[PDB]
């Protein structure tokens, strides 16, 4: 994808104790154009992974069919073992590096949040194939505006609760959603656990106007 | 219309000794006036004897990183005993040369002790020219950081100044100076600095914390 | 001798034995196929023969639609059959692609036949050994019935039959078309049902036969329910 | 003498390349692989054309000085 | 335009019974010419021509090319191409490379093998084929012969008559442009002779 | 007769055998014999190496793959080695792309696939190498053989090479205490079971033996002739 | 007579005696079984155990071939497992063609044909395979398929491949298999798998069995151990 | 272009304009970009002409071979997602916007919208081409959930007029099909049956 | 060029100019813009000429072979998927837009196929530079079920006002009438335009220009 199309904006990523939190509107944006605005860019990998992309939708579309089937062909072979989520982290690491080598970018910037082992995982993938692991992760204008936010708490807050990263990732899609253009009222929101993979339905964040009447 | 490179930013130092090599860099990754992130070091151990440091498109700092492992697992199993520093050295060169018309946007600097014994420093260009060195620094802050080292571990415009051989301790304490005086007036490089010293034992990793931004 | 076992080589004679040992693999099968065409209509008959109970009835079947117009029926080998019966749907479905319209039934025929050809000529693949009888409507020359078989050879037909009882068959079906008064639809079915069950001996039940038709009032190929076919059935013995 | 002249011309581009690649003399376990591992393709494995379908009617003894000292090694027809 | 880099001229006329044939004899590389005996008419047959007007180079390689092809025609075939069918093959040989042309604008003049009826056609630079009853024309120089042969032209022309014509045309039409001159060459074509003429023109 | 029948692996013969498959399958009983065995926290792998002459070294009979996984061979060491060169590719693959060690299973899978290839097609003959694959994953210790058939298995112990149904009984009567075993007492049981297949006359020694350990802590090591003699060492005598 | 070597040539009563040759093979197999009800089908295998050596779970003759189906096979276990990575391979290809999972039917028809291709060529031998393919999806129903090596496909309602075919079909003519539910089907098919066992010739078996259904939602899966103890001990019992 | 399909419980309605343009030059102005891909799946067609028609008659040829080899009818989510791996893989080359909806026994009417770019998703109403922008406000206030078969043929033959109206690309007769168990009911709206609008007419 | 088709009632009439322009000079006239494709399919051009002829002729041949094999006479969708698919795969490179008639079992079909693939089937089709001028023509004067004159009247006078009113065109009309029946192909229907008198004489007498060599070389005639 040369050119993007269809994108959507902002998912957001945090770690707390015992897993990991990822959220993200549901808006697929043509050009300034709210065109699709059920669409869900958060997708479960497997069990111990979720995935969240920004970006064209149809390169999350197509990444999302391969690496479903590759899920799907661990499973049936069916040895007991299981990609982690740094294991998909780095093949889309690769496939992306790939698809920019080529000049045939696929536009889309992921987050790959996962819980196993004991251990969480959140990690960012972009379309040029830059990949790393932070405590907590922004895309889009989400990494100028929300990630200050989520920066602050955790540099004073090295580990947090599931509860207070919930609430922190709703007050910085409330951030989003007054400060950005692309961004939508209704989002998913989707954790990783001990337990597995569970995404809530649209979610909508209160939205305080009162600086209007100021004037 | 698309770029397929992006300057991440970050710094890379690396300075020989009589026995031993430090190898050194920031923890920091930068797109734009953004940061990525605050702890990604930027140096990487190859063999027990050798470390690597990468600075400039993260993407293709990965990608070579896995590339040396592969061809090191290889020439392991090929030849029954582990590259040298030199061999690595030369192999970069060759792989960097490979993309000559689509180049890997890294500046690489090797450190390890050679066969010898001694510390080994060889440094690198984005196209693969390498040259042994006894330091340098590279990325970002290559401008800032080597005329000190010059001057400091070469003795380069000092006069009726005595020549001494470098000591651990003392380049360790330079290390650190001088990418304090980097975090200082350097956008892209602070938050951290991990020295990765290179001996007969082994690597031994220490982190230092620089200014955040 | 040596000159049959390989496809290429010509005998002393320039028969091609191969092929011919390719025409009696159908009748190793041990099935028969009966076609016979109408003023309105054409149909093809052929045995149903279920070895085993836990076999499923509705999965086995020698009739095939290659289009919604066209069907076909095969005897021979049944994987070989399958095969010529997905050759002939892609045949089709890339005529109506590049050429707007619906195949020929003709058109079908020669097309299958002249890939049977290329398998007879070339020496590492053997020809399949199967036959084939294509029956449809063509707005011009009402209906139409056709047949290749494993040499290449794809003539039309007014009646025709395929497998053991051939020879036999054709003898009956030779003597009905010299006495040729009409076929309507339900003496064309008689006709086809007669043939088979008279060469055979079988006296049919209506699971025993699988019949398919084609009618320029409904051009589809359809394959009667068990229903209908035992309808046909009775109507012929009280008759 | 013929496919002799194959195998040392398979080990002496090899050893050169390991020269251009790595900066360092290879050593005699390692130049007696590589010319093994040509002399192992009689068996086709391979889809290339050039490769001679017999083995190599050949026997070699590579003798040399490497990091391990004076080594002696044997090269059969069989590349073991 | 590339096509004005060599620079040329060729005109074909029809009279009865005959063909002419004609074109300019300058080489010249974008102003300075280099020599005044360029061959832009070349022989496909008996009482055939052909005349190529462009790129030096592809008028060349053309005519080569297409002397290929005829040779192995008349060998194969044992008999003289039909005019027309020179044309289809020439057509054939322009749009094989419709893309990355051969920068040629050929014409085609000559007398039926047997009813010796004349031909005159051209080619555009990507194998278009046009068939006319009085005249052709091609190079840089077209507008202007053009119009020379409007209104020269008459229909049922003796040998002597086309001759004049066809002269007459090229010279005047040569003069007026910078590219193309140097001396015109007429080949006139009929069923029991050809003959061959160099014009006085002017050298500048 | 039946001389034919056995010239290529394309041949079915009448009783449903391709016996050049068969024939490879000897090839494994020609190589000096290998065990195997594991433990809940290892897995080992011990060879009885031989020598051309006295003045030759002892053959290569354990090959590293990877630090989790490691290989022993019996019978022909060209396929030994191409096949080992596979694997190593097929494990730097899976290194570089998804940052994890393959899965011995896995591995072992993608050799009988390529395995598999030759037997069914003209041309390439079987692999004749059987071959021990023996590592630590995630799951736990693991080991595999492979047949110069592409069938695998996994195993609580095995051996293969000549003369190994004597290790195989040992390894049989004395396998439960295996699982709980210390690498120590492992690689001596290990050990005691090649020593069956040994001549009466020949005994175990520093030169002969190579012993290969891999586990949760320990990555695939080949100890060689001088670092056997701790394990060694231990063994009492011949019964 | 030099007909039966290839499977190009035809004899001259028109017979490909390499196909049969190769059918030949599964009957060296062991038996396996697979017995379609309302609710779904269950396979189960007969799994020589030839040696203690061997480790349990090892040399799996059931596999699953999508999330969706399972595939039981008899004949060489080479070849079946290299049939089961082409159905795996045609079974994902649909999916991200055609957008979802493939039709148990369509995908006998393509393992079939892919059979198929090898019986005809001289270059390359039949396979030596026999396999029963299975699946449940609530819009097509249960659903039960056996390939053959020569490439013919059917639908089975109950079906067995292997040494003992003969014998476990008559046993699985006698069990109204359409009437009944799967946790039955499961003891019964151990049933018919212990009495077609022969302890004299074959040393021991350990029963390998498997289903798809309803009850997994529409997922072939590995029998629970604690069925497949209840199944077994029942086997026991019935045989006396 | 406007196209516009809304899902109806057991069919689906489809719409779209007759007007097709090259520059400012109408070059067909009676075009019919509702085309069949099999009897109960059809497509609109919005984009080039060209890339529309060939993607057309190729996913017809498929789906075609595909229902006879299933030996069923084929579904809406398998035509739409043939439609998406054709415009995903050569999105570069390609320049279509697809709606595609029909009816099939197992999930009933359905419509997928496969914009430029190579995506699907499956819509309750669906708008796509050029005057589908002026038309968006409409449909967001006058959809309704479980609207008839009549209700949803005149929600799309007043939305497909006012971009008519109010696009130039879009124009000429409303070209309406519904889609169904029973079978397909084409229908074409013209001159003073296209509904009409008023202007403000100071 | 101007190039147009309209279908009357039991056929079809297609026609076109016959002026052929390199740059803005007339580099041909009488030249033939109505082609064959079949017995009963002829096609009228435009765009580049090249392209035409040769699209045109390919289409011929392939028909050619269609027809001989099939046994009956070849359809005009066959045709039209057939030019649409090549022109497709050239994504317009070969330029040329073709006015496609004829008529077939089905009845008279007109196709109008520009450059990149797309195809429409219509009862009045125009294209080439003149075809705004004929299809204001067309739309003021179509009338459905046309009788034969009428739609050849009608084809003239668009053809005739896109050969006045555009500058590309202008030359004699070409005619040509499918139907089921017969076919009619009409080379000049109509001259519409004339070049005037010469009103003097500028024959050149012999001798009026110089030669500077001559070679005579005599054909064997035989």
């Amino acid at each position: 994808t040369q050119n993007p199309m269809v994108t959507g904006t902002s998912v957001l990523g945090v770690k707390f104790e015992g897993g990991v939190v990822i959220a993200a509107d549901m808006l697929g944006s043509y050009g300034s154009l709210a065109r699709f605005r059920n669409i869900s860019r958060i997708m479960r990998v497997n069990n111990s992974t979720m995935l969240g992309a920004s970006g064209d939708y149809a390169d999350f579309q197509y990444l999302k069919q391969v690496l479903g089937q590759m899920v799907i062909d661990e499973e049936l072979l069916g040895d007991g073992h299981s990609y982690s989520p740094r294991a998909i982290h780095s093949w889309l690491t690769r496939a992306m590096y790939s698809r920019r080598s080529k000049m045939n970018p696929l536009w889309n910037t992921m987050v790959i949040g996962g819980y196993a082992d004991g251990e969480s995982f959140l990690g960012y993938v972009d379309m040029l194939g830059v990949a790393y692991e932070a405590p907590s992760l922004a895309t889009g204008y989400g990494a100028y505006l929300a990630q200050p936010l989520l920066r602050e708490v955790l540099e004073k807050q090295p580990v947090l609760s599931q509860t207070e990263a919930r609430d922190l990732v709703e007050r910085c899609m409330r951030v989003l959603y007054y400060r950005d253009a692309r961004s939508y009222n209704r989002f998913q929101i989707a954790t990783v656990t001990e337990k597995g993979v569970e995404i809530e339905g649209p979610l909508s964040t209160e939205t305080n106007w009162d600086i209007a009447h100021m004037i | 219309r698309f770029s397929p490179y992006v300057f991440n930013g970050g710094t890379i130092l690396a300075i020989a000794g009589e026995d031993f090599a430090i190898v050194a860099s920031d923890t920091r990754l930068s797109e734009g006036f953004s940061i990525h992130t605050r702890d990604s070091p930027k140096c990487y151990k190859l063999t027990d004897k050798t470390v690597i440091g990468c600075s400039g498109f993260h993407g293709d700092c990965l990608t070579l990183t896995k590339i040396i492992e592969a061809r090191l697992k290889m020439y392991k199993h090929s030849n029954n005993k582990a590259m040298t520093t030199g061999a690595i050295a030369a192999m970069l060169s060759t792989i960097l040369y490979s993309r000559r018309f689509f180049p890997y946007y890294v500046y690489n600097i090797i450190g390890g002790l050679d066969e010898e014994g001694k510390g080994a420093v060889y440094s690198f260009d984005p196209v693969g020219s390498y040259q042994r060195d006894s330091f340098k620094a590279g990325g970002s802050a290559s401008a800032m950081l080597q005329p000190l080292l010059d001057n400091q571990v070469g003795f380069k415009n000092m006069q009726n100044v005595e020549h001494v051989p470098l000591s651990l301790d003392r380049a360790m304490r330079l290390v650190k100076d001088v990418f304090i005086s980097a975090a200082e007036r350097d956008v892209y490089t602070g938050d951290a600095l991990r020295i990765c010293i290179v001996t007969k034992e082994g690597i031994r990793e220490e982190t230092v914390s620089l200014r955040k931004d | 001798a040596g000159f049959d076992r390989h496809i290429t080589i010509f005998s002393p004679e320039g028969r091609l034995y191969q092929v011919e040992y390719a025409f009696k693999a159908i009748n190793q099968g041990g099935l028969t196929s009966v076609a016979v065409r109408g003023k309105d209509c054409a149909v093809i008959v052929t045995q149903k023969k279920v070895p085993d109970k836990l076999l499923d009835s509705s999965t086995v079947t020698h009739l095939f639609k290659i289009t919604e117009n066209i069907g076909c029926v095969m005897t021979g080998m049944t994987a070989d059959s399958r095969s010529q019966v997905q050759r002939a749907r892609y045949e089709a479905a890339n005529w109506k692609y590049k050429y707007g319209y619906e195949i020929p039934v003709d058109m079908l025929c020669k097309r299958i036949a002249d890939i049977s050809q290329v398998y007879t000529q070339n020496a590492e693949m053997r020809p399949l050994g199967c036959c084939m009888i294509l029956i449809g409507i063509d707005e011009e020359q009402g209906p139409q019935v056709y047949k290749c078989d494993p040499a290449g050879y794809y003539c039309g037909f007014k009646a025709t039959a395929a497998g053991v009882k051939q020879t036999e068959s054709t003898s009956f079906l030779e003597k009905k078309v010299k006495k040729k008064f009409d076929w309507t639809f339900e003496q064309t079915v008689e006709t086809a049902i007669t043939c088979l069950s008279t060469v055979l001996s079988i006296d049919f039940k209506p699971s025993e036969i699988e019949v398919g038709v084609v009618t320029v009032e409904n051009p589809k190929f359809r394959i009667l329910t068990e229903a209908e076919i035992d309808a046909h059935l009775v109507a012929l013995a009280e008759r | 003498i013929a496919d002799a002249k194959t195998l040392i011309d398979k080990a002496r581009v090899e050893t050169q390349n390991h020269w251009f690649t790595y900066n360092e003399t290879m050593t005699v376990e390692s130049v007696t692989q590589a010319v093994s591992n040509l002399a192992l393709q009689f068996g086709e494995e391979d889809a290339d054309p050039g490769a001679m379908s017999r083995p190599f009617g050949v026997a070699l003894l590579f003798g040399g000085v490497d990091e391990k000292g004076p080594q002696l090694f044997h090269m059969d027809p069989s590349g073991t | 335009s590339i096509m004005s880099y060599n620079g040329g001229a060729v005109m074909a006329m029809k009279g009865k019974n005959c063909v002419a044939i004609a074109a300019d004899r300058r080489f010249g590389i974008q102003a300075q010419m280099v020599t005044t005996d360029f061959q832009k008419i070349f022989p496909m047959g008996d009482r055939l021509y052909i005349g190529l007007a462009g790129l030096a180079t592809d008028v060349q390689t053309v005519a080569q090319r297409l002397k290929f092809r005829l040779n192995l025609y008349e060998l194969k075939e044992g008999r003289q191409i039909k005019p027309y069918t020179l044309m289809s093959m020439v057509a054939n040989l322009l749009y094989e490379k419709r893309f990355g042309p051969y920068y040629t604008e050929p014409v085609i003049a000559g007398l039926d093998p047997k009813t010796f009826k004349p031909f005159i056609c051209s080619l555009d630079l990507i194998g278009c084929p046009m068939v006319t009853d009085d005249f052709v024309v091609s190079g840089t120089c077209a507008e202007q012969m053009y119009g020379m042969c409007e209104s020269l032209w008459e229909p049922n022309m003796d040998p002597d008559h086309l001759f004049e014509t066809i002269s007459q045309a090229m010279l005047n039409a040569v003069d007026r442009d910078a590219v193309s001159g140097m001396g015109v060459i007429v080949h006139i074509i009929e069923k029991d002779k050809i003959t061959t003429r160099t014009l006085k023109a002017r050298m500048d | 007769f039946r001389n034919q029948y056995d010239n290529d692996v394309t041949v079915w013969s009448p009783q449903g055998r391709i016996h050049q498959i068969e024939y490879a399958m000897e090839a494994v009983k020609q190589g000096s014999a290998t065990v195997g065995l594991k433990s809940k926290t290892h897995a080992v792998l011990v060879a009885l190496k031989r020598a051309q002459s006295e003045l030759a070294a002892h053959q290569k009979k354990i090959l590293h793959v990877d630090n989790h996984i490691g290989i022993s061979i019996a019978g022909l060491t060209a396929d030994a080695r191409l096949l080992c060169n596979f694997m190593r590719q097929e494990c730097l693959d899976s290194r570089f792309v998804f940052d994890r060690p393959l899965p011995v299973s896995r591995l072992v899978s993608l050799i009988g696939s390529k395995t598999q290839i030759p037997t069914q097609r003209y041309g390439r003959r079987p692999y004749g190498v059987g071959l021990l694959i023996a590592g630590y994953d995630d799951m736990g210790p693991h080991i595999f053989q492979t047949c110069p058939s592409a069938n695998y298995f996994d195993c609580r112990a095995m051996s293969i090479g000549a003369r190994s149904q004597s290790a195989r009984t040992y390894l049989e009567r004395h396998m439960s205490e295996f699982m709980e075993c210390n690498l120590n007492e492992l690689v001596k049981h290990g050990l005691r079971a090649l020593r069956e297949t040994l001549p009466a006359e020949q005994d175990l020694t520093t030169k002969n033996v190579s012993i290969g350990i891999v586990g949760k802590d320990l990555e695939f090591t080949i100890y060689d002739d001088d670092d056997v003699s701790p394990f060694l060492e231990g063994l009492e005598e011949r019964p | 007579t030099g007909y039966d070597l290839s499977a190009s040539t035809f004899s001259p009563d028109g017979r490909v005696f390499q196909v049969e040759y190769a059918m030949k093979a599964v009957e060296n197999s062991s038996t396996a079984i697979g017995i379609r009800c309302k609710d779904g089908v269950v396979f189960g295998v007969e799994k020589l155990v030839l040696s203690k050596l061997y480790e349990e779970g090892s040399n799996k003759r059931l596999f699953n071939v999508d999330r969706h189906v399972g595939m039981a096979v008899a004949g060489l276990l080479a070849d079946a497992r290299s049939l089961a990575d082409i159905a795996r391979e045609e079974a994902s290809n649909f999916r991200s063609n055609f957008g979802y999972n493939i039709p148990l039917k369509h995908l006998a028809d393509r393992v079939a044909m892919y059979v198929h291709a090898y019986t005809l060529y001289s270059a390359v031998r039949p396979f030596g395979c026999s396999f029963m393919l299975g699946s449940y999806s609530v819009n097509d129903g249960a659903q039960l398929y056996m390939i053959d090596p020569s490439g013919v496909s059917y639908g089975y309602w109950g079906c067995a491949i292997g040494k003992a075919r003969q014998a476990a079909k008559t046993e699985i003519e006698k069990l109204q298999m359409k009437e009944m539910t799967c946790r039955d089907i499961v003891k019964e098919v151990a049933k018919i798998i212990y009495i077609v066992h022969d302890e004299v010739k074959d040393k021991a078996f350990e029963l390998e069995l498997s289903w798809v259904g309803e009850l997994t939602n529409g997922r072939h899966e590995i029998v629970p151990k604690d069925i497949r103890e209840e199944a077994e001990k029942y086997a026991k019992e019935s045989l006396k | 272009t406007t196209i516009m399909a809304v899902q109806f419980d057991g069919g689906v309605v489809l719409g779209a304009d007759s007007r097709t343009t090259t520059g400012s030059y109408i070059a067909n102005r009676v075009t019919d970009k509702l085309t069949p891909i099999h009897d109960r799946i059809f497509c609109c067609r919005s984009g080039s002409a060209a890339d529309t028609q060939a993607v057309a008659d190729a996913v017809t040829y498929q789906l075609g071979f595909h229902s006879i080899e299933l030996n069923e009818p084929p579904l809406v989510h398998t035509a739409a997602s043939l439609f998406k791996e054709m415009c995903y893989r050569y999105r570069e080359d390609l320049m279509a916007g697809i709606i595609i909806a029909g009816w099939d026994p197992q999930e009933g009417g359905q419509v997928y919208s496969v914009p430029m770019g190579g995506m699907m998703v499956r819509q309750s109403f669906a708008i796509g081409g050029s005057g589908s922008s002026y038309i968006y406000g409409y449909v967001d206030a006058t959809y309704r959930e479980g609207m008839t078969k009549e209700e949803c043929l005149q929600f799309t033959a007043n939305a497909l007029a006012l971009a008519m109206e109010r696009d130039g690309s879009s124009g000429g007769v409303i070209r309406l099909a519904a889609i169904a168990e029973s079978g397909v009911e084409r229908q074409v709206l013209l001159g003073d049956q296209i509904p009409k609008f008023a202007v403000a007419t100071l | 060029t101007t190039i147009a088709g309209v279908v009357y009632k039991d056929g079809i009439v297609l026609g076109a100019d016959t002026r052929a322009t390199e740059g803005m000079v007339v580099a041909d006239k009488n030249c033939s813009k109505i082609h064959f494709i079949s017995p009963n399919i002829y096609c009228c051009g435009a765009g580049t000429a090249a392209d035409t002829d040769m699209t045109t002729q390919l289409i011929s041949s392939n028909l050619e072979l269609h027809s001989l094999s099939t046994g009956r006479l070849p359809r005009v969708v066959t045709a039209n998927r057939m030019l649409k698919q090549m022109l497709f795969r050239y994504q317009g490179y070969i330029g040329a837009a073709l006015v496609l008639g004829g008529v077939d079992v089905t009845g008279p079909h007109l196709y109008s196929i520009y450059p990149h693939g797309s195809t429409d089937k219509l009862p009045y089709v125009t294209m080439g530079s003149g075809s705004l001028a004929a299809m204001a023509v067309f739309e003021d004067k179509f009338r459905p079920d046309m009788e034969e004159e009428e739609a050849k009247n009608l084809v003239s006078e668009a053809i005739a006002a896109g050969i006045f009113n555009d500058l590309g065109s202008g030359s004699n009309i070409d005619l040509c009438v499918i139907s089921k029946n017969k076919l009619d192909f009409l080379r000049p229907y109509t001259v519409p335009n004339k070049k005037g008198t010469r009103l003097g004489r500028y024959r050149c007498e012999k001798g009026t220009t110089a030669v500077l060599t001559e070679k005579i070389t005599p054909l064997e005639i035989e």
